[PDB]
Parts: C-alpha cells; structure tokens; sequence
C-alpha cells in the first residue's frame, strides 16, 4: 500500500532554518511528481512546493510566498522526498503533508503531516492534573509548549467515550482537557490510566486515575 | 515538459 | 495567481439528504485542447489528511462512491452529495490545477440531527495541581446538540467570568453530537477563600439551566 511518512517538523525560531523529509512507499516514486502542500492553524490549504520526475527533468515549481527561501529536492533511490526551509518567518507555522501528485491529473495521496512551529518561546513539559470526580473521568494537560500533544487511554483500549478538546492557547501556553466514559462497574475495580505525550520534550505520563 | 501542464516527458 | 471562492461557508443538511456545494474560479479553468476543466475536489474529516474526491471536474477518484458527482464548466463548479450520511462531515475544498495549483476557503457540512440535552460533569482541582500553588476547576459538558450553549461559572453565588477557558470538540462523526469543556482557574489563594463551586449550563434542550456543583 502506498505510504507517505514525514519526520522533522518541530519548534524552529524566525529566521530559523529546518528540514522536513518524506519516505514513500507502496508505489513507482520514480515515476511520480511529489508535492509538500501545508495547513496553518486552523486554515485552509495552501501548496507549497512541487517536483516533477526525472523524466521531465527534474522540474521544480514553488508558491510565490515560499520561493527563494525553500528548497524540494528528492532521492529516487531511496524513495524520500525532502523540503528544505530556510529564513523561516511565523507565517511557516503549521502541518506540513506529503502529497503523491500525478502530473496530469490530481493529488492522489498525502502524508500524515508533521507539524512545524515558528516562535521564540521555548519547549515547556506539560504537567498532567488527573481529573477524579457510567462514570467520567477526566485529564487535565496544562501548560505545555509547543503543540502537538498526544493524549490515549489505557494505552489505547479506551477509544470509546473519549473526547479529547482541542488545545486552547493562553499566555504563551497551551491547555488541553480528554474525558473518558466508562460504566460504573470496571472502576475504581479497573484500572483506568490516561497516557500523555509531548514530542517537543520527549515526554511521556502515565496518569492513573486513582479515587 | 517546460510547462506546468506538461504530460509529455522529455530528457 | 487564480483565486477560487466557495459557497456556503458552512452547511448542515440531514442524513438522508442531498446537499449541493458552490467552487467560483477568478480565472477559466476549462482547457481550450484537451476541453478539460482542472478543477479537483477534497474533503478533510476532522483530524485527518485531505482525501481526493473528484478530478477534471467530473472525474470520480478511485474508490470514490457514486455518491459524489462534480459538475460545472469555466469558471463555475458543483459537488453534490446524496445520501449524506454521518461520515460525511467534514470541510470540502475544491482546487485548481490550471497554472500552479490553487485551494478554496472550503465548506463546512454539519449534520442536522435530533436536539441532545449535554452531561454535565465537574471536577474539583488535584490533590497535585494544588501543590503547585494553583487551582482548575473543570467542567465537561458531552454529547449534546445543538452547537450553542451557554457555560456560567459561579462561586458561592456570584459568577466568575475572567479566566475561563472553553473549547469545543467537532461534530462526532458517529453520533452526531458536539462536546465542551470548560475550565477556571484561580489561585490557591482565591480556591481556599470559597466554598461551593458550580457549572451553570443553559441549552434549549432545558426549560432551566443545569447546574453541577461541589462545596469544597
């Protein structure tokens, strides 16, 4: 099957300079243009980059905003696909995807996305607040920094009844809250643990709602 | 294959 | 540069129904030669990579439903749904790819479902947060619809409006219910001066607000 793994987003300061890269797999890269198209926070789409295969030379397109700064570059050989950014601005900030576009018809398949943020704060550890009170339970993740965070139950046995709140951003710091349902029997006579990662600062808690 | 439309490969 | 404009911004129409969305292009997009529109469709469900729909304006895309049909010609483009369906509910693009390529506002589908009262839930600030010298405290409300509700915070009677943090979740893609949390936060200080805490609810699905408190 076809995929498109990217690596490298990150915290990067303005004037700063990062890497984004692509593996494909499950198909013929050699033969596809590639495209890295980006999302800002809470946006539309915008295209960023494109590069056409050998075969047409290795043809390389960029949007009016992103041209002279970035750089796509590709390894047939190793099938990745890279997007080298330089003189980043906040503008940059946001989810960046791999996107396989066949040249003639349409932008077939695209990444999972690695998510990129342009500031001068600093990474700052979230701390995870266990909420106690079918019953809810909940997890408090308050201010961490930089977004993303990535928030399961039970390591992923819990996917039911969960709600995580998209994270609210306030005084340099991001919150975010994820409650859980489950019956009143399997607790407090079943553990329930809220697992918490952050990225940016190799983090990871695991919560045990406890009460 | 100059051209963005361009379906044609070359070389 | 091609600028393409959508219509609604937002829409929300019954499973069941059929539901038509608008794409304008600012230039031609429909190739004298080979007499092709390049104009393609995208949707993006919530928390997930944008997926191809429609292509050539018409075009389904591999896998694609027969649900979906792309029309237009020009400079002015269709996507019809039928039979939309909860999964359906996402944020709609349409893109250009006649010079460069070129996406649109997009187009919010909502799903118009039965009235949903919310479950109230409140909890008291850790036994670890108040070490920390502060103090938060949350309130969940779940699974209701419509969208709008009211959220009042109220400490021993009065209410508290400054430092209140709400966030809402996005239409489930299964119920079809939204999701609210709400969160106050003072000091250590300010928590061990009060008492009774409470989470004030007003929604059309209550004659009076509900409200879930904790006396400390």
């Amino acid at each position: 099957q076809v995929q498109l793994q990217e690596s490298g987003g990150g915290l990067v300061q303005p004037r700063g300079s990062l890497k984004l890269s692509c593996a494909a797999s499950g198909f013929t890269f050699n033969t596809d243009a590639m495209n890295w198209v980006r999302q800002a926070p809470g946006k539309g789409l915008e295209w960023v980059a494109r590069i056409r295969s050998k075969g047409f030379n290795f043809a390389t397109y960029y949007a009016d905003s992103v041209r002279d700064r970035f750089t796509i570059s590709r390894d047939d050989s190793q099938s990745m696909l890279y997007l080298q950014m330089n003189n980043l601005k906040t503008e940059d900030t946001g989810i960046y995807y791999c996107v396989r576009g066949r040249d003639g018809e349409a932008m077939d398949y695209w990444g999972q996305g690695t998510t990129l943020t342009v500031s001068s704060a600093k990474t700052t550890p979230p701390s995870v607040y266990p909420l106690a009170p079918m019953v809810t339970l909940g997890c408090l993740v308050k201010g961490y920094f930089p977004e993303p965070v990535t928030v399961t139950w039970n390591s992923g046995s819990l996917s039911s009844g969960v709600h995580t709140f998209p994270a609210v951003l306030q005084s340099d710091l991001y919150t975010l809250s994820s409650s859980v349902t489950v019956p009143s029997s399997p607790r407090p006579s079943e553990t329930v643990t809220c697992n918490v990662a952050h990225p940016a600062s190799s983090t990871k808690v695991d919560k045990k709602i406890v009460n | 294959c100059k051209e963005w439309l361009s379906t044609a490969p070359c070389g | 540069d091609i600028q393409l404009t959508q219509s609604p911004s937002s829409l929300a129409v019954s499973a069941g129904e059929k539901v038509t969305m608008n794409c304008k292009s600012s230039q031609n997009l429909l190739h004298s030669i080979t007499r092709k529109n390049y104009l393609a469709w995208y949707r993006q469900k919530p928390g997930q990579s944008p997926k191809l729909l429609i292509y050539w304006a018409s075009t389904r895309g591999s896998g694609v439903p027969d649900r979906f049909t792309g029309s237009g010609s020009g400079t002015d483009f269709t996507l019809t749904i039928s039979s939309v369906q909860a999964e359906d509910l996402a944020v709609y693009y349409c893109k250009q790819s006649y010079n460069l390529y070129t996406f649109g506002g997009g187009t919010k589908l909502e799903i118009k479902r039965a009235d949903a009262a919310p479950t109230v839930s409140i909890f008291p600030p850790s036994s670890e947060q108040l070490t920390s010298g502060g103090a938060s405290v949350v309130c969940f409300l779940n699974n209701f619809y419509p969208k709008d509700i009211n959220v009042k915070w109220k400490i021993d009677g009065s209410e508290r409006q400054n430092g209140v943090l709400n966030s809402w979740t996005d239409q489930d893609s299964k119920d079809s219910t939204y999701s609210m949390s709400s969160t106050l936060t003072l000091t250590k200080d300010e928590y061990e001066r009060h008492n009774s805490y409470t989470c004030e609810a007003t929604h059309k699905t209550s004659t009076s607000p509900i409200v879930k408190s904790f006396n400390r």
